């Protein structure tokens, strides 16, 4: 066991670093909810209405469902421990359509371009 | 019915 005497980024109060990174993540979802992205990301904003498509096996495949509404909620509550976590659950729902739907299919194609803007948006992580 | 995936989206116009 080794105690980290260097906390990477020494912050006053409690943990300024984590807050600044998560706030950037809020900036991301705020944009991903913007009407410009709503043209194609509309199915990801809210949990898919399974009745509408007439699926018969979402829970049988999708063991870790996530949606852009719920994820933002937890972010607003700041239950997220850092940026690594935020990126994980966003890619959760994106990869959900990927494994359950063939890569040439609609949702995964829409997610494909979301993944693009998302990847760049998450690349905007300052350290100091 | 096309089960086993999300075969039922509204992209442009599912017709042709």
């Amino acid at each position: 066991k080794d105690v980290p005497d260097s906390q990477q980024h020494p912050a006053p109060e409690k943990s300024s670093k984590v807050s600044e990174q998560l706030k950037c993540c809020s900036g991301i979802l705020k944009e991903m909810f913007a009407k410009k992205h709503a043209a194609y990301a509309w199915p990801f904003y809210k949990p898919v209405d399974v009745e509408a498509l007439g699926l018969h096996d979402y829970c049988d495949i999708i063991k870790h469902p996530m949606d852009m509404s719920t994820i933002k909620s937890k972010l607003e509550a700041r239950e997220y421990r850092d940026a690594q976590e935020f990126g994980a659950d966003v890619r959760l729902m994106f990869s959900n359509c990927y494994k359950y739907n063939p890569p040439d299919h609609e949702v995964v194609a829409m997610a494909r371009k979301l993944q693009d803007v998302f990847e760049m948006r998450f690349a905007k992580m300052p350290d100091e | 019915n096309p089960d086993g995936g999300k075969s039922g989206k509204a992209p442009r116009r599912r017709a042709v």
